[PDB]
């Protein structure tokens, strides 16, 4: 807040300005990054209600009904083992859509096989 | 050391912005590195002097933490690249390329 | 009045092992579950202190040089140890500290005196004998403060002269060893900063004779030597220090 | 918008183009307890004042020194400083001050002045030439004079060579006005030096006796134990505020904090070495120092060529502390929030999107 | 800008002094360009029984501005008692001359 | 004078290290397409045009 | 070897340290580098005589 500190900053030019519009890029680009990553469809598909798929156990993959947070066991497990001017920006896409893509991409890959990477 | 790969890029990020906090108790060759007690001890034309080794100190300080900040996120990127390739190859069809 | 001890009995001084002793907290910031490495005088881990006997005929009571810092140990029983002779010549010429716990309170004062030879208290069996000094001409500071203090008590100091400022930390410990020191932590806390702005380079003990000649109560301590190195402080939830790191010891704490 | 981008037309989209700043509204300084007060009242208003061949000197140390109350007395009739200024006595601080207790006759309290010769200035106190300090000189009549006269105030009135600054002479040496043999025995050219005043209540201005206090300022490598007072405020809590206490400042809002310090540690820093936690000097209670809300002000736009209407996100910001709704992101002013489900046109963050149909979120 | 000063004041006409003229006086700021030119003149503006016309602000409440004249004859307040105006104890004329 | 020296040659080393890491960054792409071509060019039979 | 120059280079904070993890960063991963390219087997296989 020292406002002559400012007056003696003004004298480099707009290099505060470049250095935002980099961090910005970067911030910016994760996003992109995440949205390239996990959405990678546009219909949200579903699991048949009766898990009934030849002997084969989805269980540990598949979202898990009782869980607040619709994440499979696996995830789950996999989300508790990840332990002055600065702000953090919160990415575009939270951690249950994140997990609701991650669904998504099971469900057609159980249900439809490789048919709904291609078309319907 | 199953989640390695991740806890190293938290731990990097985490890392660089306490290492950008710690950067501000150097005074960069200053009396201090308290702007309010060079602004109170000194005068004008002297604090101006200070006050600009301390800005000087401080910008190449942002600049490299923008710099090792870009180029970790070009090898993100990257890593964000493979996983979308791997994420259309291997999940949403079968994938004759070895290992 | 000064007074020549004559019946002492000559012995070598005594070597013995620092342990984990002499830390102390470096300033006044607290600090809550966190990892703090600090470049201060610090006593050296395992380190090489002189140790002193009060036995009976030993009465150690020599003039030792300050260095940049004085851990002082204290396995304490019956209070024999009651102060310190800080100084540069110990004698009128130059001005001297005077550190000195009687029956009462404990006096601080920095003032040209004249240090005797042989200085001691002594108690009557009640304190009935001063021979410290002989004048006091220039004093320039005085301060009053609240009393400081098989062995029973165990008592560590840390002397030290940074800026004109006199550093005095200190830590009580109950303990129930019978010889030597014990093997633990216990950080010392700052207990008071002396404006003093004075040179001193060499120290001496006080002891009290006991009168029923003179009779020297049980008591043993050791002299440590501040070193400038690097030490990594562990600060619990609640802000303690309870554990340490010497940066220079071995490869492992290194 | 048009000013960051330094164009007339945006593209639509979100534009980071300010930062919100939490104002300082108040400025709380607190200091400890103005205690172990420096003893003038012993020194100027003593019960009997020293003469000027062996003026008192006290040492005035280890303590705090109210100057303010020996400025604003208007007993004072002379009050000339050398060195320093009087309305900054209460912010500097020195190592020790010397006060120098002395009278003398009314005529001679200009006498006691670097550069200026008299018999006071050579025979019974002289200042240096490069003197620091204050000269103080108040009236006694009512007190010292005597209606048979007071003869107790003697003064030096010969010496073969002049003072050295910050010298006695209690010597009562026969002076030799000429120049044969003396040995003691007084005689048509040796007088005693020490000559007694003729104070006495029938005598003008200028033949009164005069109560003399010199402070002078030693500025050495000793830490400087004088200081002037300190004026702590009122504390404020929960509000942003600039804190100065005992010499670290800030600003932060200062709120109820439960970590228990120990009776030592003053301050508190956490991992990134960051003052968060601290002691007040006046009452021994801990607060935490939360930063003020700073954030970025981000403008949701789409085309000009479409609309002009707008939407202001602050981001990390509540909405209590700045068409208004709460995200994670941030507060967002300007955009109606609906509980319909659409694709993402204007990315906000948290999962909120902006889109314009007005301005949805 | 003409004026008459002492000998020891010429180094006070200059940027980032501290001193007497240059607050209550002169003062130059910072960025001053320009050359300030001095020389004696005792030959001339000097009188055996004392020249008294040069006169120099004393006393003032605050520091002057860069290229700042205060003429304003008004009493000042030395101390906590009002003047209202009269000089008294602690109360003095700003303006006082060179001998 | 030191203090002039040191900027210098902290400037040159942060200049150094600056290009090492673009080179390093480099080098390790270069180094995962060459790890991609031995898993998949000879570990097996890739039918990847050129 | 100047203890003054090292004494006026610590008033610059962790630049050094920051140097040498990106250095030491690079050295390990130069090692990653031929560890994923060559070590594709944990088999030694050796050709008939
Ligand atoms: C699929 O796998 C899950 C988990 O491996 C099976 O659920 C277990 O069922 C047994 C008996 O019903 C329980 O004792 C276990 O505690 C269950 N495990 C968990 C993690 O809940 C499930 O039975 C399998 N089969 C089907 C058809 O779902
Ligand atoms: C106790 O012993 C010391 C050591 O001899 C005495 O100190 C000496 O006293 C003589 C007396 O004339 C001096 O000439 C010496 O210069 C002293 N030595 C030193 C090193 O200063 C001391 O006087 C003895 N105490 C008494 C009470 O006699
Ligand atoms: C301590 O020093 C003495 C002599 O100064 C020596 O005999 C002894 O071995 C030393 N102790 C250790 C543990 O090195
Ligand atoms: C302890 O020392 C102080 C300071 O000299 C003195 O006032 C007090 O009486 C002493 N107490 C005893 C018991 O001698
Ligand atoms: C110190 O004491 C001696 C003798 O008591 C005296 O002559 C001298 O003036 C004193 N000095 C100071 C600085 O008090
Ligand atoms: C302090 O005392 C020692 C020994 O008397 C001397 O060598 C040193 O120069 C002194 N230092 C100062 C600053 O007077
Ligand atoms: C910290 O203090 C609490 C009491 O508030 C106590 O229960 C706990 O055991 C203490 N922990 C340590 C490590 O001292
Ligand atoms: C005498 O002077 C002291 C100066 O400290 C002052 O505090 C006190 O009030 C004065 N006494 C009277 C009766 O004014
Ligand atoms: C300081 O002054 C405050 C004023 O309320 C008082 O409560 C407190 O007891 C005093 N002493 C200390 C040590 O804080």
């Amino acid at each position: 807040d020292s406002t002559e500190c400012s007056n003696l900053l003004l004298q480099y030019g707009s290099f505060c300005t470049q250095l935002n519009r980099a961090l910005t890029g970067i911030a910016v680009e994760q996003d992109k990054n995440t949205q390239e990553v996990f959405a990678q469809v546009k219909q949200i598909y579903k699991t048949p209600p009766i898990k009934d798929f030849g002997g084969f156990n989805f269980s540990q993959i598949l979202p898990d009904p009782s869980k607040p947070s619709k994440r499979s066991p696996i995830e789950d497990l996999l989300f508790n083992k990840v332990t002055n001017g600065l702000t953090v920006l919160p990415p575009l896409l939270t951690d249950e859509m994140i997990a609701q893509y991650t669904s998504a991409l099971l469900a057609g890959t159980i249900t439809s096989g490789w048919t709904f990477g291609a078309g319907p | 050391s199953a989640l390695g790969k991740l806890q190293d890029v938290v731990n990097q990020n985490a890392q660089a912005l306490n290492t950008l906090v710690k950067q501000l108790s150097s005074n960069f060759g200053a009396i201090s590195s308290v702007l309010n007690d060079i602004l109170s001890r000194l005068d004008p034309p002297e604090a101006e002097v200070q006050i600009d080794r301390l800005i000087t100190g401080r910008l190449q300080s942002l600049q490299t933490y923008v710099t090792q900040q870009l180029i970790r996120a070009a090898e993100i990127r990257a890593s964000a690249n493979l996983a979308a390739t791997k994420m259309s190859e291997c999940v949403l069809g079968q994938s004759k390329r070895v290992d | 009045q000064c007074v020549n001890l004559t019946t002492r009995t000559q012995l070598p001084p005594a070597y013995t092992n620092s342990f984990t002793r002499g830390v102390y907290y470096p300033d006044k910031v607290f600090r809550s579950s966190v990892l703090h490495s600090t470049q201060d005088l610090f006593l050296p881990f395992f380190s090489n202190v002189t140790w002193f006997h009060a036995i009976h005929k030993r009465f150690d009571n020599p003039v030792l040089p300050f260095n940049d810092g004085v851990y002082f140990a204290s396995t304490e029983k019956s209070n024999i140890i009651r102060g310190w002779i800080f100084g540069t010549t110990l004698d009128s010429k130059t001005q001297s500290l005077l550190i000195v716990n009687n029956a009462t309170n404990v006096v601080i004062k920095v003032c040209e005196f004249q240090f005797c030879n042989d200085p001691f208290l002594g108690v009557y069996y009640m304190e009935s004998e001063f021979r410290v000094y002989s004048s006091a001409n220039n004093c320039t500071f005085e301060y009053v403060s609240q009393p400081f203090l098989n062995f029973k008590n165990l008592r560590e100091f840390v002397f030290k002269n940074i800026d004109g400022y006199f550093k005095i930390y200190s830590k009580h410990t109950p303990i129930n060893l019978v010889r030597d020191l014990p093997q633990g932590f216990s950080a010392l806390e700052p207990l008071v900063d002396l404006p003093i702005g004075i040179n001193i380079t060499r120290f001496q003990t006080l002891l009290a004779l006991h009168r029923s000649g003179w009779t020297a109560g049980a008591a043993a301590y050791y002299v440590g030597y501040l070193q400038p190195r690097t030490f990594l402080l562990k600060y619990n939830e609640n802000g303690t220090i309870t554990d340490a790191v010497d940066c220079a010891l071995d490869p492992l704490s290194e | 918008t048009k000013c960051t981008l330094k164009s007339f037309t945006v593209e639509k989209g979100i534009y980071q183009t300010s930062n919100f700043r939490v104002q300082p509204t108040e400025s709380i300084v607190r200091f400890p307890n103005i205690t172990n007060l420096c003893p003038f009242g012993e020194v100027f208003n003593a019960t009997r004042f020293a003469s000027v061949y062996a003026w008192n000197r006290k040492r005035i140390s280890n303590c705090v020194a109210d100057y303010s109350v020996l400025y604003n007395s208007a007993s004072f009739s002379t009050f000339k400083c050398y060195g320093v200024s009087p309305t900054k006595l209460n912010d500097l601080c020195f190592t020790n001050v010397y006060a120098d207790s002395f009278v003398i006759r009314g005529d001679e309290v200009r006498q006691i002045a670097p550069g200026q010769t008299g018999k006071i200035a050579d025979y019974n106190y002289k200042l240096p030439d490069d003197f620091t300090g204050c000269v103080i000189a108040w009236n006694s009549n009512n007190l010292d004079s005597k209606v048979g006269g007071n003869y107790n105030y003697l003064y030096r009135l010969f010496r073969k060579s002049n003072l050295k600054p910050f010298e006695r002479d209690i010597s009562t040496e026969i002076y030799q006005a000429g120049s044969t043999p003396c040995n003691g025995v007084e005689g048509f050219n040796c007088y005693f030096p020490l000559q007694s005043y003729g104070f006495q209540p029938t005598n003008g201005v200028g033949y009164q006796p005069y109560r003399v206090v010199v402070l002078s300022f030693e500025l050495l490598h000793a830490p400087a134990t004088v200081c002037g007072p300190k004026k702590s405020t009122n504390l404020v809590k929960n509000k942003c505020v600039n804190f100065n206490f005992n010499g670290l400042t800030g600003t932060g809002v200062l709120t109820e904090s439960n970590k228990k310090f120990l009776p030592f540690q003053q301050f508190g820093r956490d991992i990134a070495d960051t003052t968060d936690a601290v002691r007040d000097p006046q009452t021994l209670e801990i607060l935490d120092i939360t930063p003020c809300s700073f954030g970025g002000v981000s403008v949701i736009t789409p085309g000009t060529n479409t609309s002009n209407q707008v939407a202001v996100l602050y981001q990390g910001v509540n909405c209590t502390e700045v068409n208004v709704f709460q995200t994670r992101a941030g507060c967002l002013i300007g955009a109606e929030h609906v509980n319909n489900s659409y694709e993402c046109d204007i990315p906000i963050g948290a999962g909120i999107c902006a889109s314009y149909q007005s301005i949805i979120a």
